[PDB]
RNA sequence: GGCAUAGUUG
DNA sequence: TCTGAATTTACGGGCGCAACTATGCCGGACG
DNA sequence: CGTCCGTTCGCCCGTAAATTCAGA
């Protein structure tokens, strides 16, 4: 009886099928696979599907691309209802046969029942409430869902093989909750802080950084433009560079009155690309918002100011337009990555030689008995850190001012048009640390015990690491992978406890 | 030179360093392990011989009889490997054992026994390993994964700071046997020694010493030194050892011979120690306060009372000394318990424990082991004697004994299997020494402390486990035996051994389903070293210590190839050159360095041996004689990389690839990839799907041929010769006379395996790569299997790639693919699926496979034959009826194609139980199969006869040659010929005898094949007949399919762009694939950019050759350009020459190179950037590797020239049509009326707990309510909701979930009354 | 702490669906506890409107019309 | 269609 | 020699989510 | 074939019980 009620609590859990402790009543009502956490708190639902997500950049922020077959299978009761309503099937068996043969008329029915019926898209680790959002379906001739690029940050979804699930809100209250509460156009700001959550991620920011930029001398430098339209007409016809310093006439609207837009026209000294982008910015924002280089934080604060001044609908339209123009001009830039874009400093070899000479002299100072082992270890670690910092500084300077361009007189320094540097500086992808390992030495590595190694990896990834350096890097990478795997469980347990307490 | 298979297409090798050791047979571990399991071992060390000698002879508890052992034998397998896979049986061989039973009568210890009887008894079957290292267990193909467990022996650990909350490290010692109980000694914060057996209750350590019949005084004499107090005159002048005086505080004045060595109160100095040593000090006077804390060593008695005055191990005080003063005892032995170097741990353990005599120790141990049972002296003695000291219940293997002797600094390495008193004593002494401060604990993750269990070793352990039960049954039966009536056939029960071995091979954590979708996948599943399994760790327990990479993994375990996820670092993969030691440890090769010259001899060093040496790195520059060019070379001495002298070096790495495995050595430019990205690249290279045609990586590493050949998927020629016949499914080779054995002629027939299903539902299909009349040599590929091109591994296809953003269609990680890729059908893959229809003997009537089906029309049944089984070649789609079957009540239960699945039926197999009167289609299949078998046998016989007559004619050209009238007589009448007297006529007679033997064996085998084809089939109990239909779907490409590369660059296809929309260069060629440049900085896999540039260079060479070849030019210019291309390199060592190709191999080579020049970039000795620039400059390509590209749509040029090249893209086995699923309404589970799970069952997505939280965070109360009541488990609610949706009214009745009622019933099923009280 | 505070709740169903189902159910059975299911997890388990979003009006209505 | 095992995906 | 506080020790709780594929099985033993 | 009944080996923490101080 004690084994029936709770098998194994007393001890010596009885087994029935090849040494496997069988599930008793307590085991069926408790644990991760009981009734509470497996069949009551979370359930399997009907009218649900799952598929691999793709990009579909053409989508508007409120809609997602749903495959035709998934939509046909998800909305089968609605299709039956409409077929019977229109007199195409007196009984439900005829409607079922018409749908399973996929006749030419069930597709019009599907298109007219999809019209304004939201679907809930959800990615598997629903960490926060933005992990499930309602979109309007767009029927797609394919088998993969098309997810709007802006919502990827909210979903934490890349497109390396992720899958997302679609749920169909059936009742009218569910549809209106999806449209009024869970719509992707209502979730502009993150619920954890005030910052927006639809910030353009990586290609849009690269396109907007390349477009809103300047060089010391380009095609059509200093010519006077009558407005953004003339700037676009000049760039598209090849008569002027995208980033060329010109004077344009900007008419910006300031709403410092009692909600009334007050015009103000001036001659702004800007670039062609900045005017072309100004063609997108809505009426309420000042022109200073696009007169900078427009990295990632700049675009984030631009969207934040647009939301704070103009509201929701203008902000959504502005975000869609920003994404469109950023993709367009990132494609137009042709911003590639080469093997020559990772410029190795010419002073790296001499810095490494100085560091090796210093470690040799410290070894000489130690073998003579002047210093102990611990202080020698500390001195070596500090001098290698200093050498690594000098190498990083040299490479960063050489990539920041990589370009020295002039043909009308004196040479002038300008911010480099290097591909790697632009991708790092714009905030699109990468950082100082990664670009550092690309070109400069990747620096000190730590043993699995946690202690730092005296000898660092003096080789970047443009050069080839030998066997020992790669082995030490494998130490470091395996430690990080294991830590991530064993840290996800702790974070999940903590957030479950936080949810349950509050 | 090259042997005509490496002379068709020479891969340009950019490897600077010269190779020393050839890459071994990569499947050596599995084959070598299993070979020493079945093969006969006269010494009896390995295999079934060891098990039989360990178990047999079998006696009884009394001296009645004895069943001994003679030999064993493996019979011929009943079914071939192909037949075994087709039928579904296990591929095994019957194990027949000769046994002699002897009977002992009254007083016959040495006399003749009553009767002896030897018969070949049969005890089970053992599955056999195929020639590729795999097993066939139930028609599927499985691999037994080698296990990396903790080596038997003694280990010492610390438990540094997880206890006592004070930083005081403990010191435990564990004695792990190969088969037995664990003995653990431990310390505590109070510094008392404790012991435990099988990790039970912690009882004091000296209990086991007493159980070994050791008294207290001898225990103290064994674990301590003796201080002697002699009362010569007075004040107890103590005999003193001058060495014992270093490290303590002198409480008195150490003076002797008028020379005060140590003053009062002051400590002992080293100067005074030297003075005492050189002054020959033996006895010194002591005060009275010194003895007050000392402990007496042994016992003493008084002369008056005659009884004990002071027991051993008791602190001496003034009272004890006074009492022994009058007894007459002058010599007193005491323990030397130093505070910091010789602790009194055994003394405190003797104090704490309550045991005083041996019987008390044994009863305490019996009570600990068996709790609550009434203990007995005899039972306790037997239990302790069989715990560690019986060869049945405890056995340290040879490895256990070796490690035990090594860890105790013993001399010999061979000893007894069981423990002894001295072994436990030495373990305790070593643990005490570790506690005191001398010595260090061992590291468990060290590869010198972890063995390699393999398939043979585990199989023989399971065989021993099975034999133990049979031995017990035979021992029991020998006491109830009708001795002079029976042979040892009914004595042996063949069911337990066979059941144990089948349980191990079929259902085990290591005998796992083979990952067969790629030659690399198979060859890396066989070389898999898992730390889990029986006797190993578990992924929920181990952590942070076995997961990470250890410094002894260099050359033995791959650091980058490990599955990321639940078990990272537990499923390590064997390195390229790593072998298994004689004792099971992993060892790696090294080139010996005796003098400054690096000797060309190879020594295999394990982890412990390698620990004390200096091994120069593989990338050490050498001259022709062999010397380190630099005066300071980078080496590693003791798990630590550093810089060492030119002379000190003792060993060098054999090759630069020896640190990585066979999956990570196929990545060109691995040294430029970040470790995480390289790990992902290897793990995804394992998952490439074999496309329609392999495409020979332009940028390889040179390991492609080794991986393709060593894994068995090609048809490597066994003996060299001349190709005689080549069709799609068969190759015939006429062996050269030099390689032809004296006797049989003597030609090879290779039956290619055409389209067949793999374990992953992919296509296995061997294609001939040789033409008719083409010479081949030994070891050349004749047919390339799946993912193989001319014997080189070829997983994906190499396509023209451009790195540039393209309108967001490669936004985050996506790929952009042109329509040219899908038009050329180059990523199109064939997937073969097997669908089974079974007719089961159910109640209310059996199931028939007739074509008479109700509820369907004749257009639906038109694709079936008269017997209700679809024709071979019918293009069935989703919903079509494959196999017509009805079940009695009649209702339609026919096997139909699953929805969404198309394809062509390529092969239909019918399995019929004996005596079920197979239908017409089964008869047709079996008669056509028998005709095919007869055709194959006749064709092989006539091919062999053509070869035999060719050899006879070649012999007949010398010594009486007849060519005019030889054909006048029939070619069969060659027995009555005319010839002289020599051995040639004897050879002719030998050929005739072998021909007669061929005829007889052909008749016998034809009868055997007819019997094996016409017979019934052993089906499952209750099934009448099984019909299996093999569809062959063809998956081309679509937005959603995940493609990848070799450097961890993933990405799902997002759009199939039109051919004219893709970017194109100045020549008009569009790029096949557009990738995102932004994935390179963050994920530091720079190796893909270098692969792109080098592939662009290779394709430029190929385009130059194609231009020079399509408009015909002389061979002189062609060979000049090819030689210039092959001579391009800084210090490369390939050095191929073209003056020896004879103008017809240059043309063939140039024809093979016109689609690009294959290039080998070794894994760490690869092509430098400067060489890539030079090779680009050899063509008409820019040095920077970037060309200006024009937009396809607008036509305007992209500024910022983009990186174009050729990247070797792979198509992983994650297809969107296998991932897409949707469900409106379907089946529901039984216990809870919730939708089923998965997609094989038409199941529903799990709106889990976090999704419920996410809806709660919104205001979506109605969406959540319909999610967890109406759409999941409210039966009335969901029926009403479906009716309302069909009626056009979207409104739900809430109801109450059925799972809540289930929970209520389950809680009420305990003694708990839970109810829903009234409103 | 969060786990101790989430186990020492006046509603025993939340604590049972959290960790330690056996102990919580034993305590609730012995003490004869009564659960008003006035939280968010209890109404999910029971299968009615959550008293947070659009269901807050329904719960207020059922309190006013009790 | 339930469990277990093994592998894989994010 | 009794009795309360503090310490130590043994023991029960917990240890992310979603998805796919495969095999083995549900039991080994008398009429 | 038809039937038919009996394997220790992880980490962390809270909590109750056993043990040991430390008196008067
Ligand atoms: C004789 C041979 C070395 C020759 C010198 C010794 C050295 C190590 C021994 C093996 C290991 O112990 C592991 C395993 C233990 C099992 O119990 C029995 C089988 C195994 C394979 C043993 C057979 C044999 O005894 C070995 C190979
Ligand atoms: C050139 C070769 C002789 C070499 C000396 C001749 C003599 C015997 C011939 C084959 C045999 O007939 C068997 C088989 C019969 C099939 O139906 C057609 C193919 C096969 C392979 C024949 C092709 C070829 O013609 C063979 C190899
Ligand atoms: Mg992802």
């Amino acid at each position: 009886v004690d084994a029936l009620l709770d098998n194994g609590r007393r001890g010596r859990a009885i087994t029935g099928s090849n040494k496997r402790p069988l599930k008793s009543l307590a085991d069926m009502i408790k644990g991760k696979q009981g009734r509470f956490r497996q069949n009551l708190l979370g359930k399997r639902v009907d009218y649900s599907g799952r598929s691999v997500i793709t990009v579909g950049p053409y989508l508007r922020l409120h809609q997602c691309g749903l495959p035709k077959k998934m939509a046909l299978e998800l909305f089968k009761p609605f299709i039956y209802g409409k077929l019977e309503l229109r007199g195409l099937a007196t009984t439900i068996k005829a409607a079922k046969k018409m749908v399973e043969r996929e006749e030419a008329v069930v597709w019009d029915i599907l298109d007219e029942v999809i019209r304004e019926h939201p679907v809930l898209l959800n990615r598997a680790p629903t960490l926060h409430r933005l992990g499930i959002q309602a979109f309007e379906p767009v029927l797609i001739e394919g088998k993969a869902i098309q997810l709007h690029p802006l919502v990827c940050a909210a979903y934490n979804a890349d497109f390396d093989g992720d899958q997302m699930a679609v749920h169909v809100p059936l009742t009218l209250e569910a549809q209106l909750e999806a449209r009024a509460l869970m719509m992707s156009t209502n979730n502009i700001l993150s619920p954890a802080n005030g910052e927006p959550i639809i910030v353009p991620s990586q290609d849009v920011v690269l396109g907007l950084y390349y477009m809103t930029r300047d060089c010391v001398n380009a095609k059509g430098e200093g010519m006077v433009l009558t407005g953004p339209k003339e700037a676009e007409r000049l760039y598209r016809s090849g008569l002027a560079s995208l980033h060329a310093r010109v004077k344009v006439r900007i008419t910006e609207y300031e709403k410092d009155a009692n909600g009334e837009l007050v015009a103000k026209t001036s001659l702004k000294d800007t670039t062609v690309g900045r005017a072309i982008l100004w063609m997108i910015v809505p009426k309420g924002l000042p022109y200073s918002i696009v007169n900078q280089a427009l990295g990632k934080k700049a675009i984030s604060k631009m969207l934040n100011t647009c939301y704070r001044i103009l509201g929701l609908k203008p902000t959504v339209i502005f975000a869609d337009q920003i994404m469109y123009t950023g993709f367009a001009y990132a494609a137009r830039s042709g911003a590639s990555v080469g093997i020559d874009d990772m410029v190795i400093p010419e002073k790296k070899h001499e810095i490494i030689s100085e560091a090796e000479a210093e470690v040799a002299e410290i070894q000489e100072q130690f073998q003579s008995g002047l210093v102990t082992a611990g202080e020698r270890y500390n001195k070596v670690i500090d001098i290698w850190a200093a050498a690594n910092d000098r190498v990083s500084k040299a490479m960063m300077d050489n990539l920041q001012t990589e370009t020295v361009i002039n043909r009308d007189g004196q040479e002038e320094k300008q911010v480099s048009f290097n591909s790697i540097y632009m991708m790092a500086d714009s905030g699109a992808r990468g950082s100082a640390a990664q670009i550092r390992q690309l070109a400069g030495m990747r620096g000190l590595m730590a043993k699995p015990d946690g202690s730092i190694i005296e000898t660092p990896i003096t080789a970047n990834f443009r050069e080839g690491l030998n066997v020992l350096q790669y082995f030490i890097s494998t130490h470091g990478a395996r430690k990080g992978l294991a830590d991530t795997a064993l840290k996800t469980a702790n974070s999940g347990y903590l957030t479950r406890r936080l949810v349950d307490v509050a | 030179v090259y042997s005509y298979t490496e002379k068709k297409r020479i891969r340009k090798d950019f490897g600077k360093r010269p190779q020393v050791l050839d890459v071994p047979y990569l499947l050596s571990i599995q084959l070598d392990s299993f070979q020493k399991f079945i093969e006969q071992d006269p010494e009896g060390q390995y295999g079934l011989e060891a098990a039989f000698r360990s178990v047999f002879p079998i006696q009884s508890y009394s001296g009645n009889s004895e069943l001994q052992y003679v030999s064993y034998r493996l019979g011929e397998p009943v079914f071939d490997v192909q037949e075994c896979q087709i039928r579904g049986v296990t591929y095994s061989a019957p194990l027949r054992v000769k046994l002699r039973l002897v009977i002992y009568e009254r007083e016959a210890p040495e006399g003749t026994v009553k009767d002896i009887k030897e018969q070949e008894v049969y005890m089970g079957e053992i599955p056999l390993m195929t020639d590729n290292g795999t097993f066939v267990i139930n028609g599927t193909e499985r691999v037994i994964v080698s296990q990396l467990h903790r080596s038997p022996g003694v280990f010492f650990d610390s438990d540094k700071g997880k206890t006592h909350s004070s930083g005081k490290v403990l010191y435990n010692a564990r004695i792990i046997p190969y088969r037995g109980s664990w003995l653990d000694f431990e310390f505590d914060p109070k510094d008392n020694l404790f012991v435990r057996i099988d990790r039970r209750r912690k009882l004091p350590a000296t209990i086991i010493l007493r159980a070994l019949n050791y008294t207290t005084e001898q225990i103290l004499d064994l674990f301590f030194e003796k201080v002697i107090f002699e009362i010569r005159d007075n004040k107890l002048q103590m005999e003193l050892v001058p060495e014992r005086l270093r490290g303590e505080t002198a409480s008195f004045d150490i003076e002797a011979n008028g020379k005060v060595y140590v003053e009062k109160g002051r400590r002992i100095t080293a100067r005074h120690i030297r003075q005492l040593e050189k002054d020959d000090v033996k006895l010194i006077e002591v005060p009275v306060e010194y003895i007050a804390g000392k402990v007496v060593a042994k016992d003493y008695i008084d002369e008056s009372t005659g009884e004990l005055i002071c027991a051993a191990n008791m602190e001496l005080s003034l009272d004890l000394l006074a009492k022994l003063s009058q007894s007459g005892h002058k010599r007193i032995e005491t323990l030397f318990t130093n505070d910091l170097d010789h602790g009194p741990y055994i003394s405190e353990t003797l104090r704490v424990d309550p045991t005083n005599d041996r019987l008390s120790a044994l009863v305490e141990i019996y009570r600990m082991m068996r709790p609550g049972e009434p203990p007995t002296r005899e039972a306790a003695e037997s239990l302790f004697e069989n715990l560690f000291f019986s060869e049945d219940r405890y056995d340290l293997s040879a490895v256990g004994r070796m490690k035990f002797n090594r860890s105790l600094l013993r001399e010999e390495i061979e000893g007894s299997g069981i423990l002894s008193k001295d072994d436990i004593i030495d373990v305790m002494k070593k643990l005490i020494d570790i506690r005191n401060g001398k010595g260090e604990v061992d590291d468990i993750d060290h590869l010198g402390n972890r063995r390699i269990r393999s398939v043979g070793e585990m199989a023989e352990n399971q065989f021993r486990v099975g034999l133990v039960r049979v031995e017990r049954a035979v021992k029991e039966r020998l006491s109830l035996g009708d001795l002079d009536t029976l042979m040892p056939q009914d004595m042996i029960n063949a069911k337990p051994i066979s059941a144990a071995v089948k349980e191990f091979f079929g259902s085990s954590q290591l005998s796992q389903f083979m990952d067969q979708n790629n030659p690399l996948s198979e060859i890396t599943h066989k070389r898999r070293i898992s730390a889990l399994g029986p006797g190993g760790l578990t992924r929920e327990r181990a952590g942070f210590e076995v997961r990470d990479v250890h410094p002894t993994h260099y050359g033995r375990v791959c650091p980058i190839e490990t599955p990321e996820g639940p078990n990272i670092g537990l499923i390590n993969s064997l390195s390229v050159y790593a072998q298994t030691n004689e004792y099971g440890f992993l060892e790696t090769p090294y080139r010996k360095v005796t003098d400054g010259v690096v000797t060309d001899e190879i020594h295999y060093l394990s982890a412990i041996e390698e620990g004390n040496y200096v091994i120069a790195q593989a990338n050490s520059n050498l001259d022709e004689e062999g010397h380190f060019v630099e005066d300071l070379v980078t080496c590693r001495s003791k798990g630590e990389s550093s810089l060492f002298s030119r002379d000190q070096v003792d060993y060098m790495d054999v090759s630069t690839q020896q640190v990585v495995s066979v999956g990570a050595s196929l990545i060109p430019f691995l040294e430029h990839d970040d470790a995480n990205r390289a790990l992902m690249g290897a793990n995804m290279q394992r998952q490439a799907v074999p496309t329609l045609r392999a495409d020979k990586p332009l940028v390889g590493t040179g390991m492609e041929r080794a991986v393709a050949v060593d894994s068995g998927v090609t048809a490597v020629a066994k003996r060299g010769g001349v190709v005689q016949y080549v069709d799609a499914s068969r190759i015939v080779i006429k062996v050269n006379e030099d390689e032809m054995y004296p006797g049989e002629a003597g030609i090879d027939i290779y039956n290619l395996t055409k389209y067949t299903r793999s374990n992953q539902n992919t296509c296995i299909n061997q294609m001939p790569c040789v033409s008719l009349g083409e010479p081949v040599e030994r070891g050349d590929v004749l047919a390339d299997g799946p993912s193989t091109d001319l014997g080189e591994l070829a997983l994906g296809q190499n396509m023209r790639v451009a790195f540039m953003p393209w309108n967001g269609y490669n936004f985050e990680d996506s790929i952009l693919v042109s329509e040219r890729v899908v038009q050329e059908d180059r990523f199109t893959t064939i997937h073969i699926q097997e669908l089974a229809c079974v007719s089961r003997d159910t109640k209310l009537g059996p199931e028939e496979i007739t074509a008479d089906i109700p509820n369907v029309g004749e257009a639906a049944l038109s694709k079936l034959d008269e017997s209700g089984i679809v024709y071979i070649g019918a293009e069935v789609t989703g919903g079509d009826i494959l196999v017509g079957k009805v079940t009695p009540k009649v209702k339609d239960s026919s096997l139909r194609v699953p929805n969404g699945v198309s394809g062509t039926v390529i092969d239909v197999q019918v399995f019929t139980r004996d005596g079920v009167e197979k239908d017409k289609r089964a008869l047709e299949i079996e008669e056509m199969q028998l005709k095919q078998a007869k055709k194959d046998l006749s064709e092989e016989l006539q091919i062999l006869e053509a070869g035999l007559f060719s050899r006879i004619r070649a012999v007949l050209v010398a010594g009486g040659v007849e060519a005019e009238k030889l054909d006048k007589l029939p070619r069969d009448r060659w027995l009555e010929l005319g010839l002289t007297d020599e051995e040639k006529q004897n050879q002719l007679e030998q050929l005739a005898e072998q021909y007669d033997e061929l005829k007889h064996e052909f008749e016998k085998k034809l009868e055997a094949k007819r019997r094996k084809i016409t017979q019934g089939d052993d089906l499952a109990p209750g099934v009448l007949k099984i019909v299996k239909v093999y569809l062959a779907v063809k998956r081309r490409i679509q937005p959603g399919d995940k493609m990848a590369g070799r450097h961890g660059n993933k990405g799902v296809i997002s759009k199939i762009n039109p051919i004219e929309d893709m970017p194109y260069d100045e020549n008009g060629t569009p790029v096949d694939i557009v990738l995102n440049p932004l994935g390179v900085p963050s994920r530091m896999n720079i190796g893909q950019i270098l692969e792109t540039h080098l592939g662009m260079a290779a394709k430029g060479i190929g385009d130059k050759i194609n231009a020079m070849l399509k408009q015909q030019q002389e061979v002189a210019k062609l060979r000049e350009f090819i030689q210039r291309a092959y001579d391009l390199g800084a210090d490369v060592r390939q050095k191929v020459d073209l003056s020896t190709f004879s103008d017809e191999e240059v043309m063939r080579l140039a024809e093979n190179l016109r689609k690009g020049m294959p290039i080998a970039t070794p894994v760490f000795d690869g092509a430098k950037e400067a060489e890539i620039k030079e090779l680009l400059k050899l063509g008409d390509l820019p040095t920077s590797g970037q060309i200006r590209l024009y937009d396809g749509r607008t036509g305007e040029q992209f500024e910022r020239p983009v990186t174009v090249g050729y990247m070797y893209m792979l198509k992983l086995n994650h297809l969107v049509d296998d991932k897409m699923h949707a469900r409106s309404t379907g089946s529901y589970s039984l216990v809870t009326q919730q939708p089923l799970g998965g997609k094989a069952q038409f199941g529903g997505q799990r709106f889990g707990e976090m999704e419920v939280w996410a809806l709660e965070a919104y205001g979506a109360a109605y969406t959540l309510q319909e999610m967890l009541t109406v759409k999941s488990d409210d039966v009335n609610g969901r029926t009403k909701m479906y009716k309302n949706i069909v009626d056009g009214n979207h409104q739900m009745e809430p109801g109450m979930p059925e799972s809540f009622n289930v929970l209520l019933k389950e809680i009420r099923s305990l003694g708990i009354n839970i109810e829903l009280e009234d409103e | 702490g969060i786990t101790k505070a989430s186990l020492a709740t006046e509603s025993f169903i939340s604590a049972a669906s959290f960790q330690e189902t056996t102990r919580v159910l034993t305590e609730a059975a012995v003490a004869g506890k009564r659960d008003e299911l006035r939280g968010l997890k209890e109404n999910v388990i029971v299968g009615r409107l959550i008293p947070a979003g659009t269901g807050y009006a329904y719960h207020q209505d059922r309190m006013r019309r009790r």
